[PDB]
């Protein structure tokens, strides 16, 4: 504001305003039995399997 | 129209670990033995005039002083040095990075005094040229004109006590003379109680008068003697002490007066004009948050 | 609205510091057709113009004197001014953070307390200005002791003339001016003199013809004097003019305050302390163009001069003796 007082008049103004960002995790689990996966490899020898 | 501006070139480059020391100012007061743009380093500093090896002094400084340009920093490259010149009359920026601290204020005077205090609060070592900095003594003028006059107080009871030890106590001077008072404010200073001979030369001076002084007043008392005889000095008896008007003609004779009277004022001469003839300057606005000092250089 | 702006493009743009001349070589010997106030002797011609001499006004010389902005209370500068008074700077401690004491020399007076007939023009009208010289003494407690051992010639730095003052209840702003010319405000293109009480300068100049040389200078400058009256210490102080150089002047300051020297060191001769002994103080206040004539005016009466074209330019208290 230029006001005409005896109030100490002020310049121009500039301000830097500096940000910084964040870092979020994530973590799963899976049910996995090796007896499951034993019988992924062999197949055909009877209509059961 | 005019344009100005001192650039120092060096041989090599600097250190990084001297760097931060001249990135502490960016801003002051440097004296310069030339006016040309183009220049070696061994003329910034006062290590044209005060270096180790030598004997360092008051006087050889003052006098180089008033005859010097002053010059104030800009940027410091890694390789070369901007300056900018100092007009007479010319109105630019300080920062005011000295040590010890001293705080400023607006339209204060300033007179620029040498430095007589340790060597790591004012000089900077570069390592890399070998060449020493030296930094004048920024003090304002009222403080400079009284921060001196302690310290050659101190100088010489201290010449008293290495040849006599039971008259001066050292309690009472310690305590009168380190401690400048000023504004309100105090500061206490480096007394120097590491080993004082920056200021030998005055008071070798200054006691050399003080004898010659009082005896050297009675022979133009007695010769004066008109009616042009300007009517104040018939007042100045009663100033001048009782004992100085005891000494007769006797034991000085003619040829040996000469070598008084023409030294007496060659003392004077050569000491007034150097409490006087500080390259001054005058601040009118000032922050302490900025620490913004602001000259007009008034050549003197 | 830009046509207002348009005009802001005009004066910003024009008034400006000239820039460094500087001319990269390739294009040439073309650098000296930009020199131009180097140049002095002009074209002269049988009926010259304004359309033949408007170049050789247009180059002017760059001058512009730097301002003290000042923040004062409504108390110890008067709301009333001839706006171009003389001013002050006490200085005893940093108290507030922008709050600034001011002298002008019509309140200094007051503040001495010094004789009545030895300043007989404006202790009327420094009476109606301020109180009884003892409102501004409740800011400084010291102002006895101030005179005891000779420290308020070392606490003043003078300033000069001023330019502008908008005033409020308690608080008043002002724009002073040292080193030259100010610009004044209410008229513009003007420039705010000197002014000084005919009572407080006295001359040194005059004299009958008896024969002295001119010049470019004469230099007002600033006496103050620790006299002691009614056995209670209290300063003293006057003006001086003269275009004669420093040596001469303070051999010439001591015959005029002949008579103060010769009744106080009187005193003298039953006691002696060591703060007494210093006595006076000159400043420079600056410089004045040869002949220009003060001229006398009134206000409510007190004849109050004028200076044009002063420029200012301080200086230290030396001590005199």
């Amino acid at each position: 504001i230029a006001h005409g007082d005896g109030r100490r008049p002020n310049k121009q103004r500039q301000y830097i305003v500096m940000k910084a960002c964040n870092k979020h995790h994530i973590g799963a689990e899976i049910e996995l039995a090796a007896a499951d996966i034993e019988l992924l490899f062999a197949e055909k020898e009877t209509p059961l399997d | 129209a005019l344009d100005k501006s001192i650039v120092v070139n060096l041989t090599s480059r600097l250190f990084a670990d001297e760097l931060a020391a001249l990135q502490s100012k960016i801003g002051s007061v440097l004296p310069l033995g030339d006016c040309h743009r183009l220049q070696n380093i061994q003329a910034l500093g006062l290590g044209c005039v005060c270096s180790r090896e030598t004997s360092p002094d008051y006087i050889q400084i003052m006098q180089y002083l008033s005859k010097c340009t002053l010059a104030v920093l800009e940027e410091v490259r890694p390789d070369s040095l901007r300056l900018t010149r100092m007009d007479p009359s010319d109105n630019l920026q300080i920062k005011n990075v000295y040590a010890p601290f001293f705080q400023w204020d607006s339209n204060t005077q300033l007179a620029v005094l040498p430095p007589l205090f340790s060597r790591k609060d004012s000089t900077i070592v570069l390592e890399s040229n070998g060449f020493d900095i030296v930094f004048p003594m920024v003090v304002p003028q009222q403080l400079g004109h009284a921060i001196l006059q302690q310290l050659l107080v101190y100088h010489i009871y201290s010449k008293i006590s290495a040849g006599a030890p039971g008259d001066v106590n050292m309690a009472e001077l310690d305590l009168y003379t380190t401690n400048v008072s000023f504004m309100g404010r105090t500061y206490r200073l480096d007394v120097d109680n590491t080993d004082l001979r920056v200021l030998d030369d005055l008071s070798m001076y200054l006691c050399i008068l003080s004898a010659l002084v009082p005896r050297g007043c009675l022979r133009l008392l007695t010769a004066l003697v008109r009616h042009d005889r300007h009517p104040l000095t018939e007042v100045f008896e009663g100033v001048v002490p009782d004992e100085v008007t005891r000494i007769d003609l006797d034991q000085l004779s003619v040829p040996d007066d000469i070598t008084r009277m023409r030294v007496m004022f060659s003392y004077l001469q050569s000491l007034s004009s150097i409490f006087n003839l500080g390259p001054r300057l005058h601040v009118y606005a000032y922050s302490a948050e900025t620490l913004a000092a602001s000259c007009w250089y008034s050549p003197r | 609205q830009a046509e207002n702006a348009a005009r802001l493009g005009r004066q910003v743009l024009g008034l400006l510091p000239p820039p460094t001349h500087r001319v990269s070589l390739t294009r040439g010997p073309e650098f000296a057709r930009g020199v131009r106030d180097l140049l002095s002797k002009y074209a002269a011609s049988t009926r010259p113009t304004v359309g033949s001499l408007h170049e050789a006004l247009r180059q002017a010389p760059f001058r512009q004197p730097t301002y003290g902005d000042f923040l004062v209370y409504s108390q110890t500068f008067s709301p009333q001014e001839p706006l171009g008074t003389f001013l002050f700077s006490f200085k005893q401690e940093d108290n507030g953070s922008s709050m600034d004491m001011l002298l002008t020399p019509t309140s200094l007076f007051m503040l001495s307390g010094m004789e009545a007939a030895k300043a007989p023009q404006t202790h009327k009208v420094a009476g109606v200005w301020y109180g009884s010289g003892s409102g501004l003494a409740d800011f400084i407690p010291n102002l006895s002791e101030l005179m005891d051992t000779g420290e308020f010639h070392t606490l003043l730095t003078p300033v000069g003339p001023m330019v502008q003052s908008v005033h409020s209840t308690f608080v008043t702003k002002v724009t002073s001016a040292m080193k030259g010319v100010g610009l004044a405000r209410d008229e513009p293109r003007a420039h705010v003199g000197l002014t000084l009480p005919c009572d407080m300068l006295v001359d040194l100049d005059e004299s009958c013809p008896m024969r002295e040389p001119a010049g470019l200078n004469v230099t007002i400058y600033a006496s103050l004097v620790y006299l002691r009256v009614n056995q209670r210490p209290s300063m003293a102080l006057t003006f001086f003019q003269s275009g004669k150089g420093f040596a001469e002047v303070v051999a010439m300051i001591k015959d005029h305050f002949t008579d103060v020297i010769r009744t106080k060191y009187i005193q003298l001769r039953h006691e002696l302390y060591i703060n007494r002994l210093v006595f006076g103080a000159v400043c420079t206040l600056g410089t004045v163009p040869f002949d220009s004539h003060p001229v006398h005016q009134s206000l409510n009466s007190l004849p109050v001069l004028v200076f044009a074209n002063f420029e200012a330019a301080c200086g230290p208290w030396t001590v005199f003796l």
